[PDB]
C-alpha cells in the first residue's frame, strides 16, 4: 500500500500575509474528517486554485500498487503502473522536522510534519495517531486531485 | 435553462431600468446554491420601492422565507412567513391571484418551520387550521401523521396515511408512506412485496423508490445459515438482477451501487467492496448506511483504528448519542490494551439506555474475562490488579450465572455456557495462585526501600 | 437568567446524574455527583463556589444515580454492579452496600421520609429496600418489561413509575398498591419527579414532548413540546414556578410549570446535558452531561 | 374544489423523492459495471 495519508481537504485562505513570489502561494486548507491544518504550497501557476476548491490529497511513499520501494530517479521510460495516472498534480519532496506537543511523561497527541519538496514547504499539523508513517528523512509524495463536486 | 441564465447574464450588468429580472434570477437559482437566489431576492426587494411606495408583494417574501427556512435562518425565516401571511390578507382584491392559496401555502411552510422548531403544538394547530379550510389536501394531511407518528407508530399516524391513501392513490408519496408503515414490524417480510406491487403498474413507471423498497425488503431476507441450501445464494441473485435493472435505467443512483457493495461484501469480497462503495462514498458520504458498511470492511481488514472513528462520526448526528447497533459492530476482534477497557466502558454507555438486550451483558462478561485472563495467566504484574481481577471475574461469574435463565436469545441459544464457567473455574485458581506471586513481589519492594534507605543513611 | 459557576472536567469520565441538596440538613450547600469513572465526588458548594469536599470510590461500575436525604444528611449511590453502596456526607466513609445482585440494581428514590429506598428490578417489579435494614421490605407487583425511573413525592402520598414503553405506574406508598396506570406515552421513560405540591407529574419520555399528567384523578394536563432530543432528567424549581429539562441535544431548556413556555435556555454544554437539578431556593440550577463539566446556572 | 389546481400549478418541487436518489454530480455506470462483470467472470 504505502498510503501514509489520505483526507479531503478544502481551500479558505490564500496568501495570507500577502502573495510574495509569482509561482508559489500559500494554501491553508483545513481537513473535512481527521480535522487537520495543511499549510501546502503549489505553484499557482501551471495549477492554478481558487478558494472553496476541494482536493484528494494522498502522501504516499511510492507511486506503484505494489510498492516496490523506488529508488529515487528520474525514469521515464518506464511502463509499470503508476498511481499518479489519476491525480492532476504530483509531487516529491523529503520530510524533514516532525515537531509535536511532547513532554516529560506523558507522549504526544498532536504533530506536525514539514516537508519540503525542493523548496515548497507543507505543515500537516494535527493529532498524532495519522501521522505514524512520517518519520524523518524519508522521501514522500504528495498526489492531489482536484474534486469537482 | 442555460440559455435563460445567459440571458440573465445579459440583463444584469446593464441597467434599463430593472425591475423583475432578479425575480426571473432568483427564479432558477433555487435549485442551485441556495444563496444565490437569496441575494436576486435581496437586491429584487429594495427594487420594488423607488417607483412608488408599494409594499412587497407576498409570493416574493414567501418564497425568499421558504429558501431561509432550509438553512439555519429559521427565526428569520419565520418572520418571512408571518409578515407574508400578513400581506397575503391584506390583498382583498386580488382574487384572480388567489390571495387564498398565498396564504395557504405560506402557512404550510410555517407549520413546516414550527415542526423543525422543536414546537408541534403550533405546528399541529397551523396544519389543521388548513384542514378545516380544505380537506381536499395531501400534504398537511401527510405531515400531521408523521408527527403523531413520532409518540408511536400505532397512533394516528396510521390511521391518517391510509385515510389520505383513500382519498388519492394515484399519489405516490402516501402510497409509499404505507409501505413505510410495515418497516417498524419486520414480520411482514416476504408479505410486504404484494403491498409494495400496488402502484408497480406501467403508467405508474417508472418508479425507482418501489424498485429499491423491494431491493431493500429482499437484502433484509439475507445473512442466515441456511445459504447452503441453494436460497440465499438466489435472494442475492435475485437483489443484484433488481440492483442491475435500476442501475441500467439510472446509472446516478447511488442506493443501486450501496446495494451491489452490500451483495458483494456478502459474496465474500471485502477487499473489492472498498472500491464499489468509493463512488456511493465521494458522491455523498453524509447518509446513515454508507459510514457503516465501509466501517465494516475497515473492521473486517483488522482495522479498528480506521472503524472506530467512522462508527463514532454516525453517531455525530442529532438523534441520539448511545445506540446499540453502533457499540455491537463496534467491538469485534478487540484485543489490544485501549480497546479492552474502554469498550468495557462503551458497551456500559451502551446498556445504560437499555439494559434488557442480552448480547450486552454477555459482550460485558466476555470482555471482563478477557482482560482477567489477560492479568492472571501470563502476570506477574501489578498487585492492586490482581485484587481487582477477583472482584471483576466474580461479577462476570454472577452474569454467568443469571445469563442461564433467560428465555430468548440473539437467535441463538447462549447453552454454550458452560465452557466459559469452566474457563473462569480455572481463571479463579490461576488468581488463587498468582495472590502469592503479588505478596511475594510486595515483600521485594520492601527489602528494596529497606536497602535504599541504609544507603540514604550512610550519606 | 444565566451561567455562575463553570466547573470545567468536573470527571475524568461522563457524569450521567446530579444530586443536590434542598433543605438546611447540611445539603444544600454540598453537590454529590455519580459518573462512570467510578468517583463519587462530593462537592461542597461553599462560598459561592463549587469545592470538593469528599471522594468516594468502591463502585465496580460506574454511577448510575446520586440523590441526597431529604431528612437526613447522609447519601446513597447505585450502579449496575448490584452493590447499592450507602454513603455520609458527615464523614466520607461507607455505611454499607445492598448487594441487589445478580444485576437487579437501577436509580435511587429517596423517600420523604428518607427510611425506604425503591429500586426498579429487571423482572419489572419495584423491590423497596429499607435504608437501615438493606434487605428486601416488600416488592411491588407490577410486572412487564422492567422500570426505568422511580420518584418519591416530596410530602410521600404517591409514586410513579417509567417503563421502557411509556407507562406510567401510579403506587400508592401509603398502602402499597396500584392505584393507577397513566400509558399516555409508547417510548421508553427515562426520569420523572412529582411537583413540589404533588400534584402534578413531568414525563421524560423519548418523543420531544413534556406531558405533563395528573396524579389526583390520573389525567392529562397538557401536552408540552419539549426539545428535539430525548428529555433525559427533568426537576422542579423548590418554590414551584418553573421546571427545568434535560435532553440530549447539548440544550437546557427551562419550562414553565404555568404557561408550558421557555423562559430561558443555556448552551454552555458542549456535549448532551445527563442530570439537573435545582438549589435550595432556585435560583442556582445544576447541570452535568457528558461534557464533564459541572455549570451552575443562575436564575435570579 | 378549485384550491387544488390554485395551488398545484404556481408551485415549484425542485426536491422530490427520486432525485435525492441519484447523487447531485455525474457518476455514471461505465465505471460500476466495469467491476461487476469482472467480478462475474472470474467466478
Amino acid at each position: 500500500a504505502g498510503i501514509l495519508f489520505e483526507d479531503i481537504f478544502d481551500v479558505k485562505d490564500i496568501d495570507p500575509e500577502g502573495k510574495k513570489f509569482d509561482r508559489v502561494s500559500r494554501l491553508h486548507c483545513e481537513s473535512e474528517s481527521f480535522k487537520m491544518d495543511l499549510i501546502l504550497d503549489v505553484n499557482i501557476q501551471i495549477y492554478p486554485v481558487d478558494l472553496g476548491d476541494k482536493f484528494r490529497l494522498v502522501i504516499a511513499s511510492t507511486l506503484y500498487e505494489d510498492g516496490t520501494l523506488d529508488d529515487g530517479e528520474y525514469n521515464p521510460t518506464d511502463d509499470r503502473p503508476s498511481r499518479a495516472d489519476q491525480f492532476e498534480y504530483v509531487m516529491y519532496g523529503k520530510v524533514y522536522r516532525i515537531e509535536g506537543d511532547e513532554t516529560s511523561t506523558e507522549a504526544a497527541t498532536r504533530l506536525s510534519a514539514y516537508v519540503s519538496y525542493g523548496g515548497l514547504l507543507m505543515r500537516l499539523q494535527g493529532d498524532a495517531n495519522n501521522l505514524h508513517g512520517f518519520e524523518v528523512d524519508s522521501r514522500v509524495y504528495l498526489l492531489m486531485k482536484k474534486l469537482a463536486f | 435553462r442555460d440559455i435563460a441564465k445567459g440571458h440573465l447574464k445579459k440583463v444584469t450588468e446593464q441597467y434599463p431600468d430593472d425591475v423583475e429580472a432578479w425575480i426571473e434570477l432568483a427564479q432558477i437559482l433555487e435549485q442551485t446554491d441556495i444563496q444565490g437566489a437569496l441575494s436576486a431576492y435581496g437586491t429584487a426587494t429594495r427594487i420594488l420601492q423607488e417607483k412608488v411606495q408599494a409594499d412587497v408583494p407576498p409570493e416574493i417574501l414567501n418564497n425568499v422565507g421558504a429558501l431561509h427556512f432550509r438553512l439555519g435562518n429559521l427565526g428569520e425565516a419565520k418572520k418571512y412567513f408571518l409578515a407574508s401571511l400578513d400581506r397575503a390578507k391584506a390583498e382583498a382584491e386580488h382574487d384572480e391571484h388567489y390571495y387564498n392559496a398565498i396564504s395557504v401555502t405560506t402557512s404550510y411552510n410555517l407549520a413546516r418551520l414550527y415542526e423543525a422548531m422543536c414546537e408541534f403544538h403550533e405546528a399541529e394547530k397551523l396544519y389543521k387550521n388548513i384542514l378545516r379550510e380544505h380537506p381536499n389536501y395531501v400534504d398537511c394531511y401527510l405531515r400531521l401523521g408523521a408527527m403523531a407518528r413520532d409518540k408511536g407508530n400505532f397512533y394516528e399516524a396510521s390511521d391518517w396515511f391510509k385515510e389520505a391513501l383513500q382519498i388519492n392513490q394515484d399519489h405516490p408519496d402516501a402510497w409509499s408512506l404505507i409501505g413505510n408503515l410495515h418497516l417498524a414490524k419486520q414480520e411482514w417480510g416476504p408479505g410486504q412485496k404484494k403491498f409494495e406491487r400496488i402502484l408497480k403498474q406501467p403508467s405508474t413507471q417508472s418508479d425507482t423508490y418501489s424498485m429499491l423498497a423491494l431491493g431493500n425488503v429482499w437484502l433484509q431476507t439475507l445473512h442466515q445459515p441456511t445459504r447452503d441450501r441453494e436460497k440465499e445464494k438466489r435472494h442475492q441473485d435475485r437483489a443484484l438482477a433488481i440492483y442491475k435493472q435500476v442501475l441500467r435505467n439510472d446509472a446516478k443512483n447511488l442506493y443501486a451501487a450501496n446495494g451491489i457493495g452490500a451483495v458483494l461484501a456478502h459474496k465474500g469480497y471485502f477487499r473489492e467492496a472498498r472500491d464499489v462503495f468509493a463512488q456511493v462514498r465521494e458522491a455523498t458520504a453524509d447518509i446513515s448506511d454508507v459510514w457503516l458498511n465501509l466501517a465494516h470492511i475497515y473492521v473486517e481488514q483488522k482495522q479498528y483504528i480506521s472503524a472506530v472513528q467512522m462508527y463514532e462520526n454516525c453517531l455525530r448526528k442529532f438523534y441520539k448519542h448511545q445506540n446499540t447497533e453502533v457499540v455491537l459492530y463496534l467491538a469485534r476482534a478487540l484485543f489490544k490494551c485501549g480497546k479492552l477497557q474502554e469498550c468495557k466502558q462503551t458497551l456500559l454507555k451502551a446498556r445504560h439506555v437499555a439494559p434488557s438486550d442480552t448480547v450486552l451483558m454477555f459482550n460485558v462478561a466476555l470482555v471482563l474475562q478477557r482482560l482477567a485472563t489477560s492479568v492472571l495467566k501470563d502476570e506477574k504484574s501489578n498487585l492492586k490488579e490482581v485484587l481487582n481481577a477477583v472482584k471483576e471475574l466474580e461479577l462476570a461469574h454472577r452474569y454467568f450465572s443469571y445469563l442461564s435463565k433467560v428465555g430468548d436469545k440473539m437467535r441463538f441459544d447462549l447453552a454454550l455456557a458452560a465452557t466459559e464457567a469452566r474457563q473462569c473455574s480455572d481463571l479463579l485458581s490461576q488468581a488463587q495462585y498468582h495472590v502469592a506471586r503479588a505478596r511475594k513481589q510486595d515483600e521485594e519492594e520492601r527489602e528494596l526501600r529497606a536497602k535504599q534507605e541504609q544507603e540514604k543513611e550512610l550519606l | 437568567y444565566g451561567i455562575l459557576f463553570k466547573q470545567e472536567q468536573a470527571h475524568d469520565d461522563a457524569i450521567w446524574s446530579v444530586a443536590w441538596g434542598t433543605n438546611k440538613k447540611e445539603n444544600s450547600e454540598t453537590v454529590v455527583t455519580g459518573s462512570l469513572d467510578d468517583l463519587v465526588k462530593v462537592w461542597k458548594w461553599r462560598d459561592e463556589r463549587l469545592d470538593l469536599q469528599w471522594s468516594l470510590e468502591g463502585h465496580q461500575l460506574g454511577v448510575v444515580s446520586v440523590d441526597i436525604s431529604h431528612t437526613l444528611p447522609i447519601a446513597a449511590s447505585s450502579s449496575l454492579d448490584a452493590h447499592i453502596r450507602l454513603w455520609d456526607l458527615e464523614n466520607g466513609k461507607q455505611i454499607k452496600s445492598i448487594d441487589a445482585g445478580p444485576v437487579d440494581a437501577w436509580t435511587l428514590a429517596f423517600s420523604p421520609d428518607s427510611q425506604y429506598l425503591a429500586t426498579g428490578t429487571h423482572v419489572g417489579k419495584v423491590n423497596i429496600f429499607g435504608v437501615e435494614s438493606g434487605k428486601k421490605e416488600y416488592s411491588l407487583d407490577t410486572r412487564g418489561k422492567f422500570i426505568l425511573s422511580i420518584a418519591y413525592s416530596p410530602d410521600g402520598k404517591y409514586l410513579a413509575s417509567g417503563a421502557i414503553d411509556g407507562i406510567i405506574n401510579i403506587f400508592d406508598i401509603a398502602t402499597g398498591k396500584l392505584l393507577h396506570t397513566l400509558e399516555g406515552h409508547a417510548m421508553p421513560i427515562r426520569s420523572l419527579t412529582f411537583s413540589p405540591d404533588s400534584q402534578l407529574l413531568v414525563t421524560a419520555s423519548d418523543d420531544g414532548y413534556i406531558k405533563i399528567y395528573d396524579v389526583q384523578h390520573a389525567n392529562l394536563a397538557g401536552t408540552l413540546s419539549g426539545h428535539a432530543s430525548w428529555v433525559l432528567n427533568v426537576a422542579f424549581c423548590p418554590d414551584d414556578t418553573h421546571f427545568v429539562s434535560s435532553s440530549s441535544d447539548k440544550s437546557v431548556k427551562v419550562w414553565d410549570v404555568g404557561t408550558r413556555t421557555c423562559v430561558h435556555t443555556f448552551f454552555d454544554h458542549q456535549d448532551q446535558v445527563w442530570g439537573v437539578k435545582y438549589n435550595g431556593n432556585g435560583s442556582k440550577i445544576v447541570s452535568v452531561g457528558d461534557d464533564q463539566e459541572i455549570h451552575i446556572y443562575d436564575c435570579p | 374544489v378549485d384550491v387544488t389546481r390554485d395551488i398545484v400549478s404556481r408551485e415549484r418541487v425542485w426536491r422530490t423523492r427520486t432525485t435525492i436518489l441519484q447523487s447531485t454530480g455525474k457518476n455514471f455506470s461505465k465505471n460500476i459495471f466495469a467491476i461487476l462483470q469482472s467480478v462475474k467472470a472470474r467466478e
